């Protein structure tokens, strides 16, 4: 009982929903990695091997990731951080170097348990990226890590300084079950960062593939 | 320094006590003869299933039948409410989007998100597609609500503590306001389009003036930020719904608070207030996965429309007042009747 | 053509079956109200479970007119076009409860074995498609027995019991065979892969979530194989006792019985399935 | 801007397959709705065939149906009309109309420049009375157009437009829909009427107004065209 | 800096030097107003399917 512009139009309505299904399935395939840090932390040098938020796409391994730097949205955060809920992954890099001092390994630490123990991110898998590192090799064969960490009893070489830093910012969690964080040193200058990355995406994509068929 | 916040604070508790020997009874005792509107039944006329992810807002065309909505997989539907027809899809250059507007005309749409850019997109073309007219920037924060004055002059509220009016032909913003301390999330203007009140983040309310640009009066006295405010149909009042599960109604003229909607059930926040075509029905949009109509008079619950599987986001009352429509964050809308 | 069944069946059988209608009558329609009313945005596997779960209950609606047949002493009771709707509708709940369960093993193999093949990505449509072409396969492989009238009768208590019961042709006992065998060993080979694969992700392993997804998927199998075995164990003693076989009235007897099993599975495999995801 | 230029013309013999070919540049050609309309030379107008956007759907008029083919090339903007066994009266000129259905569209909004042909040798049927009717500008003048089924859809919206055809080249759209005006066109003109009742009026006409006017319908296929009214001096 | 300070108290007593009514008055000119548009509002008062466009 439609007339022949009816007919019409609803032609045109169910082509632009064929178009609109076929956008969302290609895009259903992407890859979406939130990228955080303390600014300073060295995000430029994870960013390099390939006026507000940037979005970075690259390929690798014949997988689309999209990648987004939040950088210069300096704003009330908990206000647009709900937008990025359901993202395959969150990337966090902080620098082992920036113990120095205005220190910052506290605010790195803040940061982390404000991101972490969010009720927006309880099933996300972190990745925590750990750069710099020589740079704080050098800071640790010339300074101990007291004047950060005071309550330290350990050897002053490199391996047992990262290793607590490690195991410090793991233990920054809460649902140590349903959350999994990563962790890599990322200063070496291969592939190996973005093969990492790609691991633990393959990680948790595997994990949401549990869901559909009930097998959890 | 010392005298300078010495004579701000004998200025402020002067002014609330001006304002509390202004007030001598609030309208619950007045109003307590009339009978309340009784039950509301609404029964979900029509569903749109075009989405496919997260819905932020969406604004109803002058004509009450056509409404366009904004979702975060980058898309701009136009839909026709009478058929849930998808009259255009405009594929939006960021994917991030948080406000969405329709001129009165019917000409332009507008969006805008965490890009801090407002574009605007030109529907009658002789092309026959969609294409942008303007894209406009300026602002550090991202955007939060933009709305249409006319064809040709835009007012848009940003998340740097700045509400502009923009230029459409120009380009540029002919006046900026800024008096707030915090990120401003919602906008609204009066019904003669001239005055028109942002919600900041500060639990404070303020109203302003498009003609020059300044701030004619304050108004404050929630506890938390400020997520969507709407104006009364008489232009003489409006209804602020904050995060602390409680929805406000202010007075221009009076310059105090009037009412309080809060119940001890609800404890989530509001996403979103709008009034009915007589303005004796307040909807708002908590994160319940529902709405609730409040009589805007007796304070009372009047109903209930659940019929969502996620939080509701967004919500609007068409010029006539014959349709309400929601969209929740699943990738539906509803409109109700 | 024996006429005499034996003894002790009717005082077994029917209490058995009616048991087993009233768990899957209610677990099987509990699940498809699940399906239909509650999760929806139809994605793979959860039309595949669905399609399963639409089969079993295809089982139940002609389980019960056939307890009655033995019900009453054993003797039929109605016009065999119905019998042979009957035997139809229970080959049609065989090799289409195994087709479904064969699929959606081999779908769980593909979606964790091979997360990034664009074959998990597949949409809907195509994936009802698939549905539809081994529905109608199936269909077309048991309208055989339907186009026919197989009453070997010559007793007051008319027969209907058609499981060849003597012996058969290729379309009958080797297809028989054929469909107990080959989806064991995809279902096996399935599940030792996907075992194999999710043990050696040992950072995700340390969740006990892991732990349970690999015990239900053993449990599947254990369950499948102890529920289908003893029939097929029964056909091939009758089948290769032909020469010596008399009516059998131990033989005659066990193998109805164990097949009561191969219905009982479609009672139970809901409350395994459905009941697993925490939806 | 919008260009609509169709080739293909010419003298053939009856019972020949000439195919004619309409190029279109400068608007989404993808996404609207070809149409074909032909007119004999001291004639109206009268459909050939349309296909809508994605060739989803295509249609024909009686007179021509199963000899005519019609076929779009999106990705080269080029609409292709084929004949096969043609006939003395096929003899008219041709164009390549364009539309775009949605709600609030104004179809047959442009008119293509036109080709013409020539070879040796239960529808609505609408009645537009008088054929030519003298004019002097600076006169508010009316033209009536009559339809034998009501026009009125369920809908609310009366499904008929105008067209004035000036002497030399392609037609323009007036009015569509009975009571919306054009894109462009001055707000000089003014259409209104009811169910099988239509009237438009031309206050204060002067000139550039000369040509005929045709009233046509869209309420269910095939479209017919009005006989045409007449105006000159 | 303190020009801040100025700015802001500048503002408040630019918005303190208006004038007050009493808000019983907006109050009842609130509901007289409402209840003088009730009757044009379908959304209170349901309106019969008949002319209802949403009745399908």
């Amino acid at each position: 009982t439609l007339s022949a512009e009816d007919k019409a139009a609803v032609e045109r309505s169910k082509m632009i929903d064929r178009n609109l299904r076929e956008d969302g399935e290609k895009a259903a395939r992407e890859v979406k990695l939130l990228l955080l840090g303390a600014g300073e932390s060295g995000k430029s040098t994870i960013v390099k091997q390939m006026t507000g938020i940037v979005e970075t796409h690259f390929t690798f391994k014949d997988l689309h990731f999209k990648m987004f730097d939040v950088g210069a949205q300096r704003s009330e955060r908990k206000k647009w951080i709900h937008c990025f809920e359901g993202v395959t992954a969150i990337i966090f890099c902080v620098a082992l170097s920036d113990y120095d001092l205005v220190n910052r390994m506290h605010e790195s630490m803040k940061l982390f348990d404000s991101i972490c123990n969010n009720k927006w991110f309880t099933d996300t898998s972190i990745i925590l990226f750990l750069n710099k590192k020589d740079l704080f090799e050098e800071k640790i064969k010339k300074s101990p890590l007291t004047i950060c960490y005071p309550e330290y009893a350990g050897s002053n070489t490199y391996e047992e300084a990262a290793a607590y830093i490690q195991c410090q910012f793991e233990d920054l969690n809460k649902r140590k079950d349903t959350k999994e964080i990563y962790t890599h040193f990322t200063c070496s200058t291969d592939t190996k960062n973005v093969q990492f990355v790609f691991d633990a995406v393959t990680d948790v994509i595997i994990k949401n593939n549990l869901k559909d068929c009930g097998l959890f | 320094l010392d005298q300078l916040r010495q004579e701000a604070e004998q200025l402020k508790n002067q002014i609330r006590d001006a304002r509390k020997a202004c007030a001598d009874a609030t309208l619950s005792q007045i109003t307590n003869n009339i009978d309340p509107v009784g039950r509301i039944q609404m029964r979900t006329r029509r569903t749109l299933r075009g989405h496919l992810a997260k819905i932020y807002a969406m604004h109803w065309g002058t004509d009450s039948r056509l409404l366009v909505s904004a979702s975060q997989d980058g898309k701009l539907i136009i839909w026709d409410s009478y058929t849930t027809n998808k009259v255009h899809a405009i594929p939006l250059r960021s994917s991030w989007v948080m406000t969405c507007a329709y001129a009165p005309s019917g000409n332009y749409v507008a969006c805008g998100g965490l890009d801090n850019i407002c574009s605007i997109y030109n529907l009658k073309t002789r092309e026959g597609n969609v294409r942008v007219s303007r894209e406009l920037a300026g602002h550090t924060g991202y955007l939060s609500c933009c709305r249409f004055l006319d064809d040709n002059q835009i007012v848009t509220s940003s998340g740097d503590t700045t509400c502009a009016l923009w230029d459409i032909e120009t380009g540029q913003q002919t006046t900026t306001f800024t008096g707030h301390t915090g990120d401003v999330m919602s906008l609204s203007l009066a019904p003669d389009t001239r005055l028109f009140v942002s919600g900041a983040c500060d639990a404070s309310a303020k109203l302003w003036d498009v003609r020059e640009g300044m701030c004619r009066q304050t108004f404050t006295g929630h506890e938390s930020d400020i997520n969507a405010i709407c104006f009364f149909p008489n232009g003489n009042a409006f209804a602020t719904g904050s995060d602390d599960a409680t929805c406000r109604l202010f007075d221009l003229r009076a310059d105090q608070e009037l009412m309080t909607y809060s119940h001890d059930n609800i404890i989530c926040g509001i996403t979103s207030v709008s009034f009915s075509k007589s303005g004796r029905l307040l909807l708002a949009g908590y994160d319940d996965f529902n709405c609730n109509v409040w009589d805007a008079l007796k304070a009372d619950r009047a109903g209930v429309l659940a019929g969502h599987d996620n939080r509701v986001s967004c919500l609007g009352v068409t010029d006539d007042g014959m349709a309400v429509a929601t969209g929740s964050w699943d990738s539906f809308l509803k409109i109700w009747n | 053509c024996c006429r005499i069944e034996g003894d002790t069946i009717s005082q077994v059988m029917p209490p058995l079956l009616i048991v087993a209608f009233v768990l899957g009558a209610l677990g099987n329609g509990v699940a498809l109200c699940g399906f239909c009313f509650h999760m929806k945005t139809w994605k793979p596997s959860t039309v595949y479970l669905f399609n399963l779960a639409v089969a079993d209950f295809l089982l139940m609606i002609c389980l019960p007119f056939r307890t009655d047949y033995y019900l009453r002493r054993r003797h039929w009771a109605f016009g065999d076009i119905p019998c042979r709707v009957g035997l139809f509708t229970l080959a049609m709940n065989r090799a289409g409860s195994i087709v479904f369960l064969t699929v959606v093993a081999a779908d769980r193999y593909f979606k964790v074995v091979h997360p990034h093949h664009a074959v998990n990505t597949i949409s809907t449509r195509v994936a009802a498609g698939i549905v539809c072409t081994l529905w109608a396969l199936v269909i077309l492989g048991t309208v055989y027995l339907l186009l026919e009238n197989h009453l070997c009768v010559q007793e007051t208590a008319v027969s209907c019991e058609s499981f060849i019961m003597e012996s058969a042709n290729g379309w009958h006992d080797i297809m028989f065979q054929l469909e107990f065998f080959m989806p064991l060993g995809i279902i096996l080979f399935c599940s030792f892969k996907i075992v194999w694969s999710l043990r050696r992700r040992q950072q995700l392993a340390r969740q006990a979530r892991m732990k349970k997804a690999t015990r239900f998927i053993m449990v599947v199998a254990i369950v499948f194989i102890t529920c289908y075995l003893p029939s097929v164990s029964a056909r091939l003693y009758f089948l290769w006792t032909v020469p010596s076989s008399a009516c059998d009235p131990s033989v005659h007897g066990a193998l109805h019985i164990t097949l009561s099993f191969t219905y009982m599975n479609s009672m139970l495999d809901p409350l395994v399935y459905y009941f697993s995801s925490p939806s | 801007d919008v260009q609509l230029v169709e080739s293909g013309g010419g003298l053939v013999q009856p019972g020949g397959s000439r195919k004619l070919s309409c190029s279109a540049s400068g608007f989404a050609f993808s996404s609207f709705g070809m149409h074909w309309v032909r007119q004999a030379p001291e004639k109206g107008l009268e459909w050939v065939a349309y296909i809508s956007s994605g060739s989803g759907t295509i249609y024909y008029a009686d007179t021509v149906k199963g000899r005519f083919t019609i076929s779009r090339d999106d990705p080269k903007n080029t609409l292709f009309l084929q004949m096969t066994s043609l006939r003395s009266e096929d003899t008219a000129m041709y164009y390549c109309v364009r539309s775009i259905y949605y709600y609030g569209s104004s179809p047959f909004d442009f008119w293509g420049q036109g080709t013409t042909l020539t070879v040796s040798s239960s529808d609505i049927v609408m009645t537009q009375a008088t054929s030519s009717v003298p004019v002097t500008p600076g006169e508010s003048v009316s033209i009536s157009c009559r339809s034998s089924k009501s026009l009125l859809h369920s809908n609310g919206n009366t499904y008929l437009y105008w067209f004035l055809q000036r002497p030399g080249q392609s037609p323009q759209l007036l009015i569509y829909r009975m009571s919306n005006l054009a894109s462009g066109v001055p707000d000089r003109f003014s259409g209104s009427g009811s169910g099988t009742a239509f009237t438009l009026t031309i206050s204060r006409l002067e000139a550039e107004d000369v040509g005929v006017y045709y009233c046509m319908q869209h309420l269910e296929y095939p479209l017919t065209f009005g006989a045409g009214t007449k105006l000159e001096l | 800096s303190i020009a801040q300070a100025r700015k802001l108290v500048e503002q408040l007593k630019m918005e303190a030097n208006i004038d007050r009514i009493k808000v019983s008055k907006a109050a009842a000119d609130l509901m007289a107003y409402c209840e003088a548009h009730a009757k044009e509002d379908p959304l209170l008062t349901p309106v019969p399917a008949s002319e209802n466009p949403f009745r399908e």
